[PDB]
């Protein structure tokens, strides 16, 4: 095995030990964890790596003292990686608690939620999840080169909750999952910097003097490599068709698969792990990578030809951005909150390198092609494109294919013949379980994309997060429909609706985040990924009763699309729902409005009070009343419109002598007279009456 | 060459309905206050023209689409109340726009589903402009025989939705013609 | 160096890529379009009106304030929020600006009173298909139109020597009668336009500093563009479209795409544009109007 997958496969797996430790059931689990973990991984013909199980049983101090290794070995890698990923009582029933509650606990310190009110842990749960990650080696797992990625893809399965440390004086708050990933991402980055820089003696080089330690925590060995999508909310928002929501579905299906494959692509070109991906979502990725000349000249490389292709297939409409600012080990570990200053100068140095993005020669290049070609495709607004049949150009029917196959199959493939143009030369197509496995087996260079599939175990497993729901495929035809499955609603005016929602407290929550204390890339690297799980699972259980399609989803970006009551109602709920996993630490800011049917849905794109006082009080009320008393239709409400509208004491004594003529309960008519007679109550029953119609 | 305007008032005889929203009709968002677009006008023109009679249809208008070109030779503008009305009415305490109440019958069944039309005040005023750029100099006198008989057959119809059943009906009045490029004389052309 | 004032009262659609998209200012290379269109018309000489004359992009006023793009200069905080959603720049707090005088919360007041105008879709139908004689389906579509308050507008900034004004002031009191815009023929885009001019305006626009702002759309000719961009902050911004009268068929004949720098890119090397051409398989050369009119600081 090559040095490299050695050093990943220790360091991913150092601190396995802890949750038998924490079973306590099994007779294996009386001794320490290096150990522990030493005899657990000895326990597979697979991982009988010999390196591997020494990475494991010497990832601390003490052992390490005694270790006798060789002068080179990943091993004091793997401990320098776990001490920078980071009286001594552990509690094997400590339960993970969420970063949210502490990110604004500043302000507000609520009681600490715990995960699974004071819930404990049993460690006949542990046990449990020994006898699955048993299962898994035995079965499941095997060691190749290959394999790795599928490691990864079954740790995240299996230990995405499970805290890491269970010290009852520290503020627990970091999963296995999370503290075992950067631990594999920092040593893979140190493996390169050392190697690369011709030092061999690392014991020498590190493990020798406290004082060398904190020097090579202060020597600048790490590069954080930050990426950023130019024109997205311009590019899916030229869109007209009849067959509009499939696009859209398909759109930010497209662009989010171009981020992952241009992710992945870039990360093969590092020689490196995907564990070293800190976060993706909307246009943006953040990456810590080793800080080598070498690396230096692939990322640089890598950009001109990326570049290169973005200018050949759009030239505006989508470009890309590359930018990094050295950092090095003492900033990670959250020293004087310089985290916080090196993540904000890369955002800044991203942010004004934007600025110039054509060198001279490209800028005079574009602007001399007399080049014969057709005209603006229907469905994407492009005079560059060239259009093809029935109008449509190239890019756009493959959109169309691939979003066919959307709703029905599970599986994206990365191929070289495909069907949707892709940036390295690739194209994409859609499979199933079964041939996917037979592309396994036909050993064929691919990575297989999934809806939200875990125990997949198929290849280049990638469960790729996304949130992709259409209430339109739960009626008796499974086919995709188009706008008007929503807007042929009678229950209500045969209209649309849409909501968008922005956490307004996010700049500062990636970048603040939990003040002078637990700033650490490891938590920003948890409370990332917990954003990014809420935002690409949670809303697709949300969504399933109500009429709407999922459309962008992802980042800090919510689009939702479909009945304007149900566009109300669930985002209520998921205002709520959303309160309820930050534990009402985050906000939500929406807006929705109300357009007619088959409208450009590009251009149909460009909390308390309203809740207990509007729709559920006054709402009920005239529900209530105009469900009792009969004749009163929109006629009569608009007549109550008219008089609320003006606000004029004559109209006011006109709809007094209106509620003297209805025919409703006494209550209902004062009621209604009395919340006209105050501006707020007046508001506030317009916009519920106009709910009503 | 010259630009010659056409300038006046026009009246509803009986309501007008544009009704761009439908059951509402066309206002200003702010001023709330019901104009009319110049599409109508110019489509019912166009209509009423063509359907008299293929040139002169053609070049008042401009069609530029049947693989030879002509470029338009007479602009519609929008129109909106003239002050004299929103005075008068404001004087007389008069709402700007009714709303009335329609029904449909079922045969066989004989059950009225009721109906709520929005329909612009009788008896308003509004404001309209033409112009026209004379490029063919031995051409003026027919063109403007033309918009003559033009306005005289929508004098003779309707504006708006349901002309059939009785809303739409308007009239012109104090039209005048002034020249304001160039110079040529447009004291001998009229528009009743 | 006068500027022009124009009142619309009238909706207006701009446009960027079909018709029912609205925008609310106007770039120079329709503004040029548009003068010597109706230079054309009017049958007077382009000569004189095609290499002397420089035009700045139409910008919005209110009441009594005047407005300016934002500049793209590196203003080293962090918020970068508030002022990410601020798009124009009233005069009198322009150097303000330039000096990194602006507080978060003026920009949010600033933002909040910026109100000059607010956006509109009418729909529109079309039953000039079978719908006359047969059952055939009436096509609606929709057109993006903006409107200002009574008390609104655009205005340019113009300049060169005097005979070339007095031609641009000819040539626009013909103009305020045709349009500005899209759908000029089916009732929306016209103005009328006034001479003022401002003494602070006056003083902003002969300053003297090393940076300079560009108030147009350009872009340098293919000998200069080499040192114009040695320290540049700019967008570039693609401009299609059809063209008016070339050849049989409308629908066959489009403009080459061109791109040109934006209405708030920061150079250091001044530069000279040029009205470059993008006509080909053409009768008559088709231009677009690119030269720079530049703001000192
Ligand atoms: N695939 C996608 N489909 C639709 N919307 C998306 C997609 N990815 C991201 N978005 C959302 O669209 C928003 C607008 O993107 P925009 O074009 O402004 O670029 P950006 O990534 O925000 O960066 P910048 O504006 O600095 O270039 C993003 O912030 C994101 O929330
Ligand atoms: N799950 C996540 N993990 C890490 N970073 C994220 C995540 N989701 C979004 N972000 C980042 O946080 C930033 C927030 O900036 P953005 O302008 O989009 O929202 P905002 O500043 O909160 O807007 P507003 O304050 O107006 O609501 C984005 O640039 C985005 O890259």
């Amino acid at each position: 095995m090559n040095k490299k997958n050695i050093l990943m496969y220790g360091s991913l797996l150092h601190d396995i030990g802890k949750i038998i430790y924490r079973s306590g059931d099994h007779t294996f689990s009386r001794g320490t964890h290096s150990k522990l973990g030493h005899q657990f991984l000895s326990q597979f013909s697979e991982f009988k790596d010999n390196e591997v199980l020494d990475n494991v049983a010497y990832h601390h101090y003490k052992e390490l003292a005694k270790a006798n290794l060789d002068n080179d070995n990943t091993a004091y890698i793997t401990y320098i990686a776990d001490n920078i990923a980071s009286l001594f009582n552990f509690d094997k029933y400590t339960p993970l608690y969420s970063v949210f509650n502490i990110v604004n606990s500043e302000k507000l310190k609520q009681t600490n939620g715990k995960f699974k009110e004071n819930i404990q842990y049993s460690s006949g749960n542990y046990t449990t999840l020994m006898k699955d990650m048993s299962h898994d080696l035995e079965h499941k797992l095997s060691i190749k080169e290959g394999t790795f990625p599928s490691l990864l893809q079954w740790t995240e399965s299996l230990w995405q909750y499970v805290p890491s440390s269970t010290n009852k004086n520290q503020l627990i708050d970091i999963s296995l999952y999370d503290h075992s990933r950067i631990t594999c991402a920092i040593a893979s980055c140190i493996f390169d910097y050392l190697n690369e820089n011709n030092i061999h003696n690392y014991k020498d080089e590190l493990f020798s003097k406290y004082e060398n330690t904190k020097s090579f925590y202060q020597k600048e060995a790490f590069l954080l490599l930050s990426m950023d999508m130019s024109g997205i909310q311009d590019f899916i928002y030229n869109i007209s068709g009849s067959k509009a929501l499939k696009s859209l579905r398909s759109r930010s299906f497209y662009l989010e698969l171009m981020l992952e494959v241009i992710v992945d692509q870039l990360l093969e070109r590092l020689e490196l792990a995907r564990a070293n991906l800190l976060y993706t979502g909307g246009g943006h990725a953040y990456l810590l990578v080793s800080n080598t000349d070498k690396v230096k000249k692939k990322i640089t490389q890598f950009n001109n030809e990326l570049k290169k292709w973005f200018m050949s297939e759009f030239t505006t409409d989508l470009s890309l951005s590359m930018a990094f600012e050295k950092c090095s080990g003492d900033d990670l570990m959250n020293t004087s909150g310089n985290y916080r200053t090196i993540w904000r100068n890369v955002s800044s140095k991203l942010s004004d390198i934007k600025a110039h993005k054509y060198s001279a020669e490209d800028i005079l290049k574009l602007n001399h092609f007399h080049s014969y070609g057709d005209r603006e495709c229907k469905e994407c607004l492009r005079s560059d494109i060239d259009i093809n049949d029935d109008g449509l150009c190239s890019i756009c029917e493959g959109i169309i294919n691939i979003s066919n196959d959307l709703r029905d199959k599970s599986f994206f493939v990365l191929s070289e013949t495909g069907k949707l143009k892709m940036p390295f030369n690739k194209f994409i197509s859609v499979i199933d379980y079964e041939e996917a496995e037979m592309l396994v087996q036909n050993n064929n260079q691919v990575r297989i994309y999934s809806k939200n599939k875990p125990y997949i175990g198929i290849g280049i497993s990638t469960n790729l997060w996304m949130c992709d729901y259409d209430y339109a495929s739960q009626n008796q035809d499974m086919r995709e429909k188009g706008i008007g499955s929503y807007v042929d609603r009678e229950e209500g005016v045969k209209r649309l609706g849409v909501v968008r929602a922005d956490i307004d407290n996010l700049g500062a929550t990636f970048i603040s985040g939990i003040p002078e204390k637990y700033n650490s890339i490891s938590r920003t690297a948890t409370l990332s990924r917990q954003l990014s799980l809420f935002f690409k699972y949670e809303l697709n259980h949300l969504l399933e009763n109500y009429q709407i399609t999922a459309i962008y989803s992802g980042g800090d970006d919510l689009f939702l699309i479909g009945a304007w009551d149900d566009i109300i109602e669930a985002s209520i709920y998921i205002n709520d729902k959303f309160k309820e996993f930050t534990l009402d630490k985050l906000t939500l800011s929406a807006g929705v409005g109300m357009f007619s049917g088959k409208y450009p849905v590009s251009k149909m794109a460009f909390w308390d009070e309203f809740k207990k006082n509007i729709l559920e009080e006054k709402l009920l009320v005239l529900q209530q009343g105009f469900s009792q008393t009969d004749e009163h239709g929109k006629a009569f409400i608009y007549k109550m419109l008219a008089l609320l509208r003006n606000n004029e004491a004559i109209n006011i004594a006109r709809l007094a002598y209106l509620l003297a003529r209805s025919k409703m309960n006494e209550d209902f008519t004062s009621k209604i007279f009395n919340w006209a007679q105050n501006d707020k109550d007046k508001n506030q029953l317009i916009t519920a009456l106009e709910y009503y119609i | 060459y010259s630009k010659i305007k056409i300038s006046g008032t026009i009246e509803v005889v009986t309501g007008l309905h544009i009704g761009g929203g439908g059951s509402p009709v066309v206002r200003d968002l702010q001023t709330k206050l019901p104009i009319i677009p110049g599409s109508s006008i110019k489509g019912k023109m166009r209509n009423l023209l063509a359907k008299h009679f293929d040139e002169r249809v053609l070049r008042l208008f401009g069609s530029s689409e049947k693989g030879n070109i002509q470029r338009a030779r007479l602009q519609i503008s929008d129109a909106f109340f003239s002050e004299k009305t929103k005075e008068h009415f404001a004087q007389n305490d008069i709402a700007y726009t009714e709303t009335k109440f329609e029904n449909t019958i079922n045969r066989l069944t004989a059950v009225a589903n009721p109906r709520q039309i929005e329909r612009v005040t009788r008896g308003s005023e509004f404001d309209f402009v033409f112009i026209y750029n004379v490029d063919e100099e031995s051409q003026v006198e027919d063109d403007f025989e033309n918009i003559e008989k033009a306005i005289h057959l929508l004098e003779n119809d309707y504006l708006g939705g349901g002309g059939t059943r009785g809303n739409g009906r308007i009239q012109f009045k104090d039209t005048n013609i002034e020249t304001v490029v160039g110079e040529y004389d447009s004291t001998n052309l009229k528009i009743k | 160096t006068k500027v022009f004032k124009l009142s619309f009262k009238t909706p207006v659609h701009f446009g960027k890529k079909r018709l029912s998209d609205g925008e609310m200012t106007i770039t120079a290379d329709t503004l040029f379009s548009a003068l010597f269109i109706e230079t054309l018309q009017l049958g007077k000489d382009t000569d004189w009106l095609l290499n002397d004359l420089i035009i700045s992009d139409t910008f919005p006023y209110e009441n009594e304030l005047y407005y300016l793009p934002k500049p793209l200069i590196k203003i080293d905080s962090d918020n970068h929020k508030a002022f990410k959603k601020l798009k124009y720049v009233p005069v009198h707090h322009y150097n303000q600006y330039l000096n990194g005088e602006l507080s978060a919360e003026d920009a949010t007041d600033l933002n909040d009173i910026f109100n000059i105008g607010y956006f509109s879709l009418q729909t529109k139908v079309s039953l000039i298909a079978q719908e006359t004689d047969s059952s055939a389906d009436s096509e609606p579509y929709s057109v993006g139109t903006f409107t200002f308050e009574p008390e609104a507008g655009l205005y340019f900034i113009a300049k060169g020597s005097e005979e070339t004004l007095d031609h641009l002031n000819n040539i626009m009191t013909a103009l305020q009668y045709s349009g500005l815009g899209g759908k000029r023929n089916a009732g929306y885009g016209q103005f009328e336009y006034e001479i003022i001019n401002n003494q602070q305006l006056s003083k902003l626009l002969n300053q003297n500093g090393k940076h300079s702002i560009l108030l147009s759309t350009a872009m340098a000719k293919k000998e200069e563009i080499e040192s114009a961009l040695k320290e540049a902050r700019y967008i570039l911004t693609k401009r299609s479209g059809f063209v008016q009268s070339t050849n049989y068929s409308e629908m066959l004949v489009k403009k080459s795409d061109f791109y040109s720098f934006s209405s708030g890119s920061v150079f250091k090397n001044i530069f000279n544009g040029d009205i470059f051409n993008v006509g080909h398989n053409g009768k008559h050369p088709v231009y677009r109007y690119a030269k720079p009119l530049w703001l000192e600081v």
